[PDB]
């Protein structure tokens, strides 16, 4: 009886229409909520100004403590995948309406104007009827759970799964996905890094375990041909780990890719004097760079004979 | 029980104080005796207005000086009122007894007398240079008397039988053995000119008579009764220039701080201006027509150093030595009033729309320096500047006229800063502005950047440079979509070349102010512009550590209509990495960075790129 | 009979007058709406002293007070309107030779900082 | 021999003493007025918490790592507190003081900004971070 | 006959003069009272040294100041010698007589004491803040009296029967109602610290606060034994008995700095003008160093441990404005206000010694190369400005210079080391100037000089262009710049024939160039300094250096009229080894009227103009030349 | 019986001492190679005053002379060898508390 009582003790009046099917997915912290919605004016003949099918992309939600306004988090628990009814939101539960309304309209699918309805409604924060189209609720830990779902301990052990999976995809030949997941691992390790005081020992420890991941992510861009991404990541890395080897080889290769011969040779000298007796591939690279420079110069850029033909 | 005693003071130590610790200059004895003589003359004049018989013993009111190197006795005589024997005992032989102050307070009405001496010490300054002092005096009511002392506790008073003085005083100073410098007429003339120039009675000097204080003061006279020739003569006699004064202001302030001021603007600026740094004597402060102090940077601000003139008062506090005002607060009021009147003199001079040029060409730098420094008078000095424009041609014009010529949609004042007018009048920055028929300002002098740092606004209109970012020109709707679509069809190239540079430009966009050039470089909204940084890096006293705190970013912009950038965009589309694309983009950046006024570091890089292009094209 | 030497200055609300009479006997002072009177037997030689002033504006006789010290008589006067500026103390414009401004207490209260 | 006749400027640089945990223990003269928060109250008490706004205290760490390897934190921007609940931006470098062999304390050089400077430097700030998706933007 | 009178004095107006004219600041009454109390303490101490029977009633020596906010009285309490009845009458009731001076005249020669004041008008400064004054005094030869006055011609001396003082004096000051600001403690602390900080005895004050005490909140207002003279003088100690941390503590007290100093100089002079000074060089150069025209206050001046003045301008030159310290002495001629030094010609003598000792400190610090770098990186501009300002001590001031050179790596190096590293044939010393080291390193001017194995100094700061107008010589060596007309490398005897041969070969081409670049140059000559680039542009011998032109076009306040007078006189030289000159002469000989030759020579001039230290006029035409170049390069 | 106050200074060839006595009676001042004795009886109070100082360096008893005005007694001492700077007046380095340098007409003549 507590469900029915608590529903109607909090400014909410809902009638059971039809119950659903299946077990309950976890509604704990980190729970995902993917669904549409439809919004109806309580007294303005139900003018549907807000609706997900008018925009075409389903908005997600953060069920746990991370997100705000626990009214939404409560009302999601009431329904289930396929279960849809009408809701009526209390005045006290719509007090900060326009603040979120403008934020969500701005964070709608996303560009990278003016709206009189929004600021007029800002003048009058008023409750509405959200006939929310529930699609499904997922369970944390039961799939490729979202990186921001847990409290850093699941990630602390989960990241090796991502690393190994990316390696396996890479050696098979899948590159974009490997780069994406290495980026995701770097991101979770980075916002880990931004929780503890700098100058701590575990800080340096974290950096030590994340550096190979950053090199791995930098690797795929060479197949992807964004040599400048490689420059940006490597030059950031090497300001403090002066004694790595591949962290030199990759940026040397990138330098030599874009006709930056001078820095290419300068870097190759250092990578040789950190890793002696490994000449062959380096010789291949240096002389390929020189031959391509000479080739371009001899044929393509010799066109300038006319600059003083007059 | 109680015991009351007469509060006392002994004489030897007090005399030692007066001789030893009051006066630091040995030359001001002459200033003291001359002032005493002038007061003695004022007394005999005043007693003669209401009784013509007082002058039956002598008619001329003069002062003489009789240096005598044959026997080292400097002599000073006058034809004033004199003293009686009782006056001798009760006026000279008492340390802080002032006869003049007792004469002043016993005036039957508000008469026309303004005397100098008030302390009652100062006559004793004669012992700074003299071992023995004698005074031979005669007053109209008794017999001539003598007075003698050595400042050793006792003074004598004798009846006289010598050559009668007639009426007045004769103070004689037997000069010290090591101070026989004040008998030289160079020293005497220098001291008299410095200290007792503008005294109210003639001063002569027997070597062969010759008068010293020829020039009279004109600041006392009603300034509705002076002709320009009189002002010119006074200015010439004050500043030694052989030119006339360009302008003049002669006002007065009444109240608790009463003073008359008379200001001059020299015709041509001195060649050692801003550089002398040794003496800044241009506004001399007087109290009752006796010099007090030169401008120790409290009377007038530095940017009004060219002003010359006088400030005279009748009631200001002075220290014991009479060489310095007692209150610094007084000088703040004097400075405020003098600045306020100078800025009105300038405005009155600006009404003559022709003679104003001969003043601007001379002191525009001083006005701009004032705009930099003086934060309270900026809104009044901003109307005294005249600038070349894109429409005045060879004439310098105002900013008020600029507002009177602003188009119906014009909202701000556009300005550029460079180093030569013929260069700023053709830069890539102004091509579009000259197209829409707007008027820009050619501020092409180093101090202009300092002025613009502070101005930031004028008459509700705000200065906006064409070398900064996000320049907003009032423009119609037809272009409003052309520019947007151009930005939509240049994202690729803009980002690609921004990342080719990747370190030396902060951002890359589509230009808004070019017609013939394909690209240029503008600085950020804040921090230094190109010219400001170019000037700041050449100061020789610039604090090298704090450069970054006042640096500014860079911005590259693209003119989409230019054929070269159109072809470059066409090329880069087919291949995101062509070596020709990178080389030519770097060349365009170097050329634009040199065009926009920046100093290009490592110029041998640019030179060698050009040299190599010449190599290959020439066929070597 | 001659007037006594006096010095004066002013604040935003008060105008001060100090009559430099040393060892003053039988001091009597009189205050009025626009009038001031002072009399004493000054020093030991028993000369008389009388100062008569036509005030440049209206004061409050019930609020003003005079407190005599051994060296001089100091008087403190309330203005008729708090803040009005007194360029001089008297109504007439003729300069009086027994009155001067106290530069050791003068201050610009109009332009505060 | 042309002289040196340049007009001097009115730069507003001020210094403060930061302890090894970046917490202050005092400020110099010009700080006494630019911030306005007098010596004693920041010297003894300092509110107990950081004088750096939280949205900028994470950006102090990146300066610190340079500071501990070489000595100079480079050019960074913070947001101090002021007595009227104000927010005065600063452009700041830091230098640490070595006692015998080991660090002693930290003194920093700061330049104030008018709030427009901060707004323009902050509008770019909140986008230049290589973090992950903000989809379903709950919190920072 | 003759009649003799004694000089007299009118007491009333003498009082008026003392209270109205002598003293401008009203906060020096406390200075005078503190000085008087200190003198009284000195007297009792000196008399107690011989036989301690005098010190049997009160052993401590102290100065106590008690504000009395309710009763509007400021009280001094001193435990000094005190004054008897006759002393009260003769001393405090007679102007210009001081017992301190008579005491210093009376004691046996060779006594170690210095008491302040010989004017005898100091006490009456109290009426600047007080209506009437009470002096209650106890002395060991008679009972306790009370001296009462109000400066009006007379005073009353009475026997007192209050509570015992024991020994000493108590000056009570009933404040006038307009000076009731010398009761709050901010002001008294400020005055005591500014004026009488280094009095040689403890100075005590009473802060009436309330402490949060518990054993239900109780407010216990109480009387604090406070004090204001924590820091002693150290310039009065032997310069050997002081450790290097006592100096640091005193410096931190004096300048309110955060770090310790970098070098301290302690010295004393003997003679007619005797003084002892401490000078501190701070580790970090102060910001706002070259802006404050008024409140620099770097060096303070003391007399007998009493503050005199702080912001004189003849005390020290303005190129040593970072040196901070104190100067104290015993016999300077103060004025009646004790705020200004009479006949300021003494300041020149003080300044000479200060300058020479600071130079000696720099030289001594120059031996520890571990820490001289930190001094240079903070005051190099100051030393260069000093080179530019004064001429008497130019030599040693220049000797402290450090520079980067051709082969010095990332280490600054002096001039003497350069002379040591010099080739035996080198007649001169080579230098170059520019905006940055990287710009002058790769300058085309110095390439041959560097290749031939010579060593060239790099100046980088704009102050160096003023520093090189006076460095004519260093150890009798001729300093010459590579950017002028006559760069004179050591003449080899084998290349002279080649030089004259190429001169004959290219006289024609140089004359051809001279007639196309009309009034853009002054002459086209042959070069001997380029090895890796085509033609370059240099400056004349008696004109502004190309970088000096850039700097002189930035002085905001400078007059423009004389610009064409000192204006540069440019020169174009010829590389006879780059293929440009070869093809140029080859085209020229077959055609003196070609368009390509004229265009290319104009382009070379205008592209070598940027490589030098010059700025192009009408840069848009240069940009347009390169624009037509790029357009033809892409074929349009 | 008691030493009198004194002020002093020097120049290229002369050493000037001034004794600050008022109304001096029958003063006696004697000169020798290295000593100067000054004897007076000043004031109506009739307090005797004697000063005996040994000199820093020798002076000339011939060229030296004295002058009694009233305010003080002036002594002119020509140095035994010109140009010799005098950092002090006596021989012993202890500070005779009755003596001080006169800065009202001091001069740094060795510039
Ligand atoms: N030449 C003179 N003729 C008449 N009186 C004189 C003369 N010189 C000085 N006195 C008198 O000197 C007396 C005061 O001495 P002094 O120091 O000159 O006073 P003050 O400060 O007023 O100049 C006044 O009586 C003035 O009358
Ligand atoms: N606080 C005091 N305790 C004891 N004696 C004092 C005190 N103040 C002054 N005296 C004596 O009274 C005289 C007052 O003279 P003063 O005004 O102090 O002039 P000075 O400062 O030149 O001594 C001094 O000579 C001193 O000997
Ligand atoms: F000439 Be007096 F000293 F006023
Ligand atoms: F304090 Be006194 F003037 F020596």
């Amino acid at each position: 009886a507590d469900l029915i009582a608590r529903l109607r003790e909090d400014g909410i009046q809902k009638r059971v229409i039809q119950e659903g099917r299946g077990e309950l997915p976890d509604f704990q912290d980190g729970t995902k909520a993917t669904f549409h919605f439809r919004t109806l004016h309580s007294d303005n003949e139900g003018s549907v100004i807000d609706d997900s099918r008018t925009r075409g992309k389903p908005m997600e939600l953060i069920v746990g403590k991370k997100f705000k306004l626990p009214v939404w988090e409560t009302i999601v628990c009431t329904m289930r995948e396929g279960e849809i009814a009408q809701f009526l939101c209390d005045i006290k539960h719509v007090v900060l309406y326009p603040l979120v309304a403008k934020s969500l309209r701005n964070i709608a699918e996303g560009k990278d104007l003016g709206h009189a309805d929004l600021d007029a409604l800002q003048q009058n924060p008023q409750p509405l009827i959200f006939h929310i189209e529930m699609l499904k609720v997922e369970s944390p830990g039961t799939y490729q759970q979202d990186p921001w779902a847990m409290t850093d301990e699941e990630k602390a052990k989960a990241v090796p799964v991502i690393h190994q999976e990316g390696n396996r995809l890479y050696r098979e030949g899948q590159v974009k996905e490997a780069a994406a997941k290495y980026y995701d691992a770097i991101a979770c390790l980075k916002n880990l890094q931004m929780k503890e005081q700098p100058g701590s020992p575990d800080w340096i420890q974290l950096d030590l375990q994340i550096t190979p991941l950053l090199l791995n992510y930098c690797q795929c861009k060479l197949v992807a041909q964004e040599y400048y991404e490689v420059l940006d990541h490597c030059s950031s890395i090497l300001n403090k780990y002066d004694d790595n080897v591949k962290a030199y080889f990759k940026r040397g290769k990138a330098h030599a890719a874009v006709w930056n011969a001078q820095e290419a040779q300068a870097d190759f000298a250092k990578v040789l004097e950190l890793d002696p007796a490994l000449a062959p591939v380096v010789s291949r690279e240096l002389r390929a760079l020189e031959t391509r420079i000479r080739q371009k110069d001899e044929e393509d850029k010799a066109r300038f004979r006319g600059i003083f033909s007059h | 029980e109680v015991e009351t005693f007469a509060f006392q003071a002994e004489i030897a130590q007090l005399m030692s104080l007066i001789i030893n610790t009051f006066y630091s200059n040995k030359e001001i004895f002459l200033r003291e005796l001359i002032s005493n003589a002038s007061d003695a003359l004022d007394k005999i004049r005043y007693e003669s207005l209401t009784d013509p018989s007082k002058l039956d013993s002598g008619k001329e009111l003069k002062i003489d000086i009789i240096p005598n190197p044959q026997e080292r006795t400097l002599t000073l005589v006058d034809t004033g009122i004199g003293m009686t024997k009782a006056d001798l005992i009760n006026n000279l032989g008492t340390i802080a007894k002032s006869g003049t102050k007792a004469f002043m307070e016993a005036l039957q009405a508000g008469a026309d007398i303004s005397m100098i001496g008030q302390f009652g010490v100062g006559f004793y300054s004669a012992y700074l240079v003299a071992e023995k002092v004698v005074v031979i005096t005669k007053h109209n009511d008794d017999e001539q008397y003598a007075w003698e002392s050595s400042a050793g506790g006792s003074f004598t008073v004798r009846a006289d039988h010598g050559e009668p003085i007639g009426r007045g005083t004769k103070v004689i100073l037997h000069l010290k053995e090591d101070q026989t410098e004040y008998l030289e007429e160079r020293r005497v003339k220098e001291v008299v000119k410095k200290h007792s120039q503008f005294i109210g009675y003639p001063i002569t000097l027997y070597l062969d008579q010759e008068e010293l204080n020829k020039t009279k003061p004109i600041w006392t006279r009603n300034p509705d009764d002076i002709t320009q020739e009189e002002y010119g003569e006074f200015y010439k006699s004050l500043t030694n220039d052989w030119e006339d004064h360009l302008a003049v202001k002669h006002f007065s302030v009444e109240g608790q701080l009463e003073f008359r001021a008379l200001l001059f603007i020299p015709r041509r600026a001195p060649f050692d201006l801003f550089e002398n740094k040794k003496k800044k004597n241009n506004i001399k402060l007087y109290v009752r027509r006796v010099f007090i102090m030169d401008s120790c940077d409290e009377l007038i601000p530095e940017y009004l150093n060219f002003i010359r003139g006088v400030v005279d008062s009748e009631d200001l506090p002075l220290n014991i030595s009479r060489e310095m005002l007692q209150q610094s607060k007084i000088l703040k009021v004097i400075r405020k009033n003098i600045v306020k009147k100078c800025l009105e003199l300038f405005s009155e001079l600006a009404e003559d729309k022709e003679n104003y040029k001969k003043f601007y060409e001379a002191f525009s730098k001083n006005l701009k320096l004032g705009i930099h420094e003086d934060s309270t008078n900026r809104r009044r000095l901003s109307e005294l500047l005249r600038y070349h424009t894109s429409q005045s041609g060879d004439e310098m014009t105002s900013l008020s006229e600029y507002v009177s010529r602003m188009k119906e949609t014009q909202k701000s004042i556009y300005y550029i800063t460079g180093e030569s007018k013929e260069q700023v009048a053709n830069s890539a920055f102004v091509e579009r502005v000259r197209k829409r028929g707007f008027e820009v300002v050619y501020m092409t002098e180093p101090i202009d950047e300092y002025c613009v740092q502070q101005l930031k606004e004028f008459d509700g209109k705000s200065l906006v440079s064409v070398t900064k970012e996000g320049l907003e020109l009032p423009e119609d709707e037809e272009e409003k979509k052309k520019m947007e679509e151009s930005k939509a069809k240049f994202e690729n190239l803009c980002k690609l070349m921004k990342e080719i540079l990747d370190k030396k430009v902060e951002k890359v966009t589509i230009s808004n102010r070019l017609v013939s050039s394909p690209c240029c470089i503008v600085t950020s909204t804040y921090g230094w512009t190109a010219n400001m940084e170019r000037i700041m890096k050449a100061q020789a006293l610039r604090d090298n550590s704090t450069m970054g705190y006042m640096m500014a970013k860079k911005h590259l912009e693209i003119n989409p209509d230019h054929p070269i950038v159109e072809t470059l965009r066409q090329k880069a589309e087919a291949d995101k990495n062509d070596k020709a694309v990178k080389d030519l983009v770097v060349l365009l950046f170097e050329t634009a960075l040199l065009s926009s006024g920046f100093s290009l570091e490592d110029p041998q890089t640019h030179s060698n790129r050009i040299y190599r292009m010449i190599k290959l094209g020439l066929g070597i | 009979m001659q007037p006594a030497s006096a010095k004066w200055y002013d604040r935003r609300d008060y105008v001060f007058i100090e009559f430099c009479v040393e060892d003053s006997k039988d001091v009597n002072v009189n205050f009025e709406k626009s009038k001031l009177t002072f009399s004493c037997l000054g020093g030991s030689d028993n000369f008389k002293h009388l100062n008569e002033i036509d005030l440049f504006h209206c004061i409050d006789p019930n609020d003003s007070k005079h407190k005599r010290t051994d060296r001089s008589i100091l008087c403190c006067l309330r203005k008729g309107e708090s803040g009005q500026s007194w360029p001089r103390l008297t109504k007439e414009r003729a300069k009086l030779n027994w009155l001067s401004v106290d530069f050791n207490n003068w201050k610009d209260w109009e332009d505060d900082s | 021999p042309p002289s040196i006749l340049e007009i001097r400027t009115k730069n507003f640089i001020f210094r403060t003493k930061h302890k090894l945990d970046f917490t202050p223990i005092g400020c110099d003269a010009k700080g006494q007025l630019i911030l306005g928060y007098t010596e004693v109250e920041l010297c003894t008490r300092g509110s107990g918490y950081q004088f750096i706004h939280a949205a900028d205290m994470l950006h102090c760490a990146e300066s610190h790592i340079r500071m501990i390897k070489t000595g100079e934190s480079g050019m960074t921007v913070f947001r101090l507190f002021a007595k009227h609940s104000r927010w005065r931006w600063v452009q700041s470098n830091a230098r640490l003081i070595y006692r015998n062999g080991r660090p002693d304390y930290i003194i920093a050089t700061q330049r104030p900004l008018t709030d427009e400077e901060g707004r323009e430097h902050l509008q770019k700030r909140s986008t230049s971070l290589p973090f992950m998706f903000a989809t379903g933007e709950a919190v920072l």
